[PDB]
């Protein structure tokens, strides 16, 4: 089973081309791009403040190599 | 003396000329003309026209001078010879820088010289105008009637600049 | 009518920055004809006095000219200091 | 969080608020305390020199009321 | 004295000054250049501690040698170290770089970048996590913490 | 005299910062380690004249705000129309004769 | 007295410039979720300083130039020019009240494109020489429409005078009457200063040092803050009461220091134009609105009977 990813006719009416025609000019795509970044200046970031806190590990990470006793 | 500001600038002037005007690298001498260009504007200035001394930068300047450098990188000098390294160059540079210091020697020696004509010396200032109080400025009206009694200058000079479009692309087409 | 109607939908849809630029020059080419206001920019631009108003010599029979600034003869601003 | 980021915010728009500041102070000491005069056109140029024989100490913003007359 | 002090103060700015502006060139050769972008992704920001996300070469005070240097890569490598600015220093990041890793018996693999350029820090690990990586910075700023340029220069 | 001080100022710092930014200790003891036609399009000539010619036709709009002051307005709004129209004019030409493509 | 007054503009300037790579990076790096520098001063507060000593005891390495003089003379002009365009800046009252500073910037800023055409000559290589050139096709293509634009908006404020704006903005910021120049004005300052979305010397290369590199960096980051400070001044006037010249600064200088942060917004948000398409921008949609702007701000005074004095 498949989908179209871009396969779309834009209307042809008055509204639909004034539409496009007020993005073009206002540019309302670019405007809203820039609410998008703005939304993450606001946002706690996700960096962690190494060396004195450490990324998250398993039991399993595979290291530095070690020879073991009894 | 800052008196003789305006004498000062046109020395410099031609300093700048005999620079270019010996022609050395075109990288050099388009520096030369540079100078002399901003030079030129100061001496404009002091004589009050302001808007006329900045239309040289913003337009000589800024607008042809760049196109001459723009093009002379591309179609002519990519890397500079050597400044004064000819030496007809160092000849006709030296020569006139020697003729100009004699000018100005004798011109402030004497206060007046007589270089196939005879000069003033006194400075620029005595010649200037004793009266002015007027709310404008007067260059800038003279200016500004381009558009009032001008029509005739306006449409031909509009219709060159077109014409210098269409026809540069014809040349360029080839 | 028509025909045109659908020539401006076509530019519309296809250079909506040229049809705005068109149709910005033609107002700045027609409007000044049809605005009522225009008369007063030429009447404004002659009531700004630049040099100074020479006084005429009084030969006996100027009763148009005032004698004081303060008199009713003249020019007047009344209409500039409404609008 | 994004309120760090204002410390440099607040040098960069101190250095900013300098130049105007400092220019208008300067202007108020050396013109007396008034606004430095504005001489665009020849019109206030010739005040300005007539204000400066006025003064009687040569400082165009020096100046001499209904005490003179 | 005051003359060995004030070469003690200065030292210590050079060294503040160098250490805390840090601008890598990094040779993103293989995978260890992934870990490397993990560095400079957000949890880890090098660009925090100073260090720019890709400066250009000629602006360079590091190299990272991320990845397996081949034989015919190794000639472009040593142009783009000698271009290099000074004070340079080089960080060898994963076992490729050091001394030539899982590839090390190949006939088209340089065995250690040490074999074309001076190395100032050694990063093991296959790829060393961006976390090991970023100690390795960490540690290079320690090293040029420890350098006396100016002490030396005046006892000659 | 202020606007000469200033700029002397200007060029002067920005001198001086120029020759300490080449002219500073270096703690080494030690040896240290033509006019043709450039391949360049003509495109990149015609963007320039181009340039030019726009640039001298600002000059002539740039007394405008001047000349809006003038109680001849009919002839001053006709010329102001008259010159930017053919600034659009050309414009209009370079475009439909292929003058603002690179490509080719 | 006036020297004191020159020092107390370029100084500000240059620590203003210093402290704007640090904004940027903590503005940059806290929209793409991290945080930019932080460790090197308490808040990052000395990152400017510590980059500021590396670049300058760097090793100066210029490769042989094609022109001694041409190497020396592009940074110079660079910077000196840039200073130059700040001393009519009325913040509210100018260094030099120029009658015409309006057009005393716009003549100072065509001469920074030499500083672009002499150091590619300096390079001594045809491909940064041709790089070169690219980007003073850029500079001089966006400076039409500035040119144009900034005739337009004086065709509503009656002078040249710098400080003329401020009156004219008593009652209404410019940016309302004129919102359509003012946009065409912002994305051309972005062009002209060769930032992103525009920024095609840096990606073009992708794809100097020390001192003389750090000299390039000051005068491009003073003409940033510069321009955004020209707009706010044309396009968002701030009201001057004689008498609190202080509220005038400190009004003016948040408004530019927003606009001067957009620049780096915009710089966070969008890919790069390629350098045919940053072309078509102007030349094919930039120039025909704005000339048709022009045309309609050269009527419009007159048909609404709306000149402004000359005085
Ligand atoms: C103009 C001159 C300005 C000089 C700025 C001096 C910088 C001060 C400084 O070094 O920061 C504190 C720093 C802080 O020390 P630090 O760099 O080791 O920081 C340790 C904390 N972490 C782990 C987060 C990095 O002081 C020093 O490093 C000691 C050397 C001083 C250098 C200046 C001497 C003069
Ligand atoms: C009553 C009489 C009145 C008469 C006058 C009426 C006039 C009003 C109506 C006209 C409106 C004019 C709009 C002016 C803005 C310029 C418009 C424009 O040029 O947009 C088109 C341009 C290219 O469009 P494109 O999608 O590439 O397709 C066209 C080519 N086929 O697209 C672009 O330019 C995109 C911009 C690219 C840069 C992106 C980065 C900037 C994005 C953030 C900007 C934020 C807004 C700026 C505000 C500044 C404030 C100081
Ligand atoms: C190869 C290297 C190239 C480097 C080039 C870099 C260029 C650096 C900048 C050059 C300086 C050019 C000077 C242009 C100033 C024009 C500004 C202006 O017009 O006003 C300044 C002043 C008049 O002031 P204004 O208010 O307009 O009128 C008088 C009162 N109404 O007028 C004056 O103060 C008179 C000053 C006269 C001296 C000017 C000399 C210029 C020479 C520069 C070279
Ligand atoms: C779509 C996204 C585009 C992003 C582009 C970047 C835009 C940045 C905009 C920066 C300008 C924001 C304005 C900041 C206000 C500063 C604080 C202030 O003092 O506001 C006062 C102002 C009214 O006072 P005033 O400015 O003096 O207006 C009087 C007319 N002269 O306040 C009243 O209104
Ligand atoms: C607010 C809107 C309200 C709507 C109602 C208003 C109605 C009144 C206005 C109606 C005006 C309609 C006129 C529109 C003309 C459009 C012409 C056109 O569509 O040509 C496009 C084309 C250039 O496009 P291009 O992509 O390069 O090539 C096509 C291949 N795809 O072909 C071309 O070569 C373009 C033509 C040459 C360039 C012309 C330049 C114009 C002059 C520049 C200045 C602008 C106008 C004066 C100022
Ligand atoms: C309302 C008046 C306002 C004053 C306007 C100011 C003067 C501006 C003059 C611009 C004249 C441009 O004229 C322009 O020429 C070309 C002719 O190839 C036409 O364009 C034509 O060629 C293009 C290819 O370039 C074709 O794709 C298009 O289908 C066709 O229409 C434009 O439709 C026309 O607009
Ligand atoms: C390629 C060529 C392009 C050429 C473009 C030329 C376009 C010219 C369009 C505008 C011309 C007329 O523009 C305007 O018209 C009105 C007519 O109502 C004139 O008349 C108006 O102003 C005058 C003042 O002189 C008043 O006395 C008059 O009562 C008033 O109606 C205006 O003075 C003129 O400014
Ligand atoms: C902004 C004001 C700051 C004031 C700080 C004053 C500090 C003065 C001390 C300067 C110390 C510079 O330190 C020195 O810089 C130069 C940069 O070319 C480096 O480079 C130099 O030495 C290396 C060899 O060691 C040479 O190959 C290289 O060609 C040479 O330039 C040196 O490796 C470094 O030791
Ligand atoms: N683009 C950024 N904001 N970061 C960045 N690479 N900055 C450059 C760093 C820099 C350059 C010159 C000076 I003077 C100073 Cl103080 C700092
Ligand atoms: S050391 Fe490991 S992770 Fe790094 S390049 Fe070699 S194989 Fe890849």
């Amino acid at each position: 089973t498949y989908k179209y990813v871009n396969l779309r006719e834009p209307s042809m009416d008055m509204k639909s081309v004034t539409d496009r025609a007020a993005q073009t000019l206002l540019w309302t795509e670019l405007i809203r791009g820039l609410g998008m970044t703005l939304s993450y200046l606001f946002r706690e970031p996700a960096t962690i403040n190494y060396p004195f806190e450490k990324g998250p590990l398993s039991p399993r990470f595979r290291g530095e190599h070690a020879l073991r006793r009894y | 003396m800052m008196l003789y500001i305006v004498f000062i600038l046109s020395v410099i002037f031609v300093m700048g000329f005999v620079g270019f005007s010996s022609k050395p690298s075109p990288i050099y001498g388009g520096l030369g003309l540079i100078v002399s260009g901003g030079v030129g504007c100061g001496i404009v200035l002091n004589f009050g026209g302001s808007f006329l001394g900045l239309m040289v930068f913003l337009i000589y300047l800024g607008g042809m001078m760049v196109v001459f450098g723009y093009t002379t990188a591309m179609a002519t000098e990519q890397y500079p010879e050597i400044w004064l390294s000819n030496k007809a160059v160092l000849g006709a540079f030296v020569t006139g820088l020697l003729m100009e210091f004699f000018m100005v020697y004798y011109v402030l020696k004497d206060k007046e010289v007589e270089v196939v004509f005879e000069f003033n010396g006194l400075g620029d200032w005595v010649i200037y105008d004793t009266g002015d109080s007027g709310f404008f400025s007067e260059e800038a009206m003279g200016i500004a009637a381009l558009y009032s009694y001008g029509t005739w200058l306006v449409i031909v000079t509009g219709w060159s600049l077109l014409i210098g479009v269409v026809v540069i692309m014809e040349i360029t087409r080839g | 009518a028509e025909r045109v109607a659908a020539f401006l939908k076509n530019v519309w849809a296809k250079e909506p920055v040229l049809v705005a630029s068109f149709a910005i020059a033609g107002l700045a080419v027609i409007l000044p004809t049809l605005s009522p206001y225009t008369k007063y920019s030429l009447m404004i631009n002659r009531a700004t006095p630049y040099n100074y108003p020479v006084p005429l010599r009084d030969d006996g029979n100027m009763p148009d000219v005032p004698s004081h600034p303060q008199d009713p003869q003249g020019p007047s601003l009344e209409w500039l200091k409404r609008l | 969080m994004w309120f760090e980021v204002l410390p440099g915010i607040a040098v960069m728009g101190v250095c900013l608020f300098i130049p105007g500041m400092a220019t208008a102070r300067i202007h108020r000491f050396s013109n007396g305390g008034k606004e430095k005069r504005v001489a665009h056109y020849p019109y206030q140029w010739y005040l300005m020199e007539r204000d400066r024989r006025v003064s009687g100490v040569n400082r165009s913003y020096v100046s001499k009321g209904l005490e003179n007359i | 004295s005051r003359g060995e002090y004030v070469v003690a103060k200065l030292d210590d700015l050079i060294n503040w000054a160098r250490r805390s502006s840090l601008w890598p060139m990094t040779f993103g050769l293989a995978c260890c250049a992934v870990e490397m972008m993990h560095m400079a992704a957000p949890r880890y920001d090098m660009d925090r501690f100073g260090v720019v996300f890709r400066a250009s070469p000629r602006q360079s005070d590091v190299m990272i040698v991320a990845g397996t240097l081949t034989n015919k890569m190794a000639p472009a490598l040593r142009k783009v170290y000698d271009q290099m600015p000074e004070p340079r220093y080089v960080v060898s990041m994963g076992s490729c770089a050091n001394g030539g890793g899982y590839y090390h018996y190949s006939y088209s693999v340089v065995r250690g970048c040490d074999r074309i350029v001076p190395v100032d820090i050694y990063v093991p690990g296959c790829p060393p996590t961006a976390e090991a990586l970023l100690y390795g910075i960490l540690q290079l700023q320690k090293k040029i913490k420890r350098e006396k340029r100016l002490r030396i220069w005046y006892r000659r | 005299m202020n606007l000469m001080l200033a700029l002397l100022t200007n060029f002067t710092l920005a001198t001086l910062l120029v020759i300490i930014a080449f002219w500073l200790p270096q703690l080494n003891v030690y040896s240290e380690k033509g006019s043709a036609r450039l391949p360049f399009s003509m495109k990149f000539f015609l963007v320039a004249i181009t340039f030019l010619l726009f640039d001298l036709e600002i000059a002539l709009l740039l007394p405008l705000p001047w000349a809006s002051q003038t109680a001849n307005l009919n002839t001053m709004l006709t010329m102001a129309l008259f010159l930017i129209i053919l600034l659009a004019v050309s414009l209009a030409y370079e475009w439909t004769q292929k003058g603002l493509e690179w490509t080719e | 007295m006036f020297m004191i007054n020159i020092l107390m503009l370029i100084i500000p300037i240059l620590l203003a410039v210093a402290f704007l790579t640090l904004v940027e990076r903590k503005v940059l790096g806290y929209m793409q979720l991290r945080k930019g520098p932080n460790v090197v001063g308490p808040y990052g507060l000395l990152q400017p300083i510590a980059d500021a000593i590396k670049l300058f005891i760097k090793e100066p390495l210029r490769p042989a130039t094609s022109s001694a003089s041409m190497f020396i003379l592009a940074p110079i002009m660079a910077l000196g020019l840039a200073l130059t365009m700040w001393i009519p800046l009325p913040m509210p009252y100018p260094l030099i009240n120029m009658n015409l500073g309006v057009l005393f910037m716009l003549a100072m800023s065509s001469l920074a494109v030499y500083s672009i055409l002499w150091s590619g000559w300096a390079s001594n290589s045809k491909y940064a020489l041709i790089g070169a050139l690219r980007a003073v096709a850029q500079t001089i293509s966006y400076e039409v429409t500035l040119a144009i634009i900034l005739l337009s908006v004086l065709l509503m404020s009656g002078s040249f005078t710098l400080s003329t704006l401020i009156t004219t903005q008593e009652q209404m910021w410019l940016i309302l009457p004129a919102w359509p120049l003012a946009m065409m004005w912002f994305i051309s300052t972005l062009a002209e200063t060769n930032r992103a979305p525009f920024d095609l010397t840096e990606g073009e290369s992708e794809l100097y040092a020390a001192g003389p590199f750090a000299l390039f960096f000051m005068a491009e980051y003073a003409n940033i803050i510069m321009m955004n400070i020209f707009t706010a001044i044309l396009f968002l006037g701030t009201s001057h009461n004689p008498h609190m010249p202080e509220l005038y600064t400190i009004n003016f200088t948040i408004k530019s220091l927003l606009l001067t942060m957009s620049f780096l917004w915009i710089r966070a948000s969008y890919p790069r134009f390629r350098y045919d398409q940053l072309m078509h921008l102007l030349w094919k949609n930039f120039l025909p609105l704005t000339l048709a702007l022009c045309m309609w701000h050269v009527s419009l005074p007159i048909l609404t009977s709306g000149i402004p004095p000359q005085t």
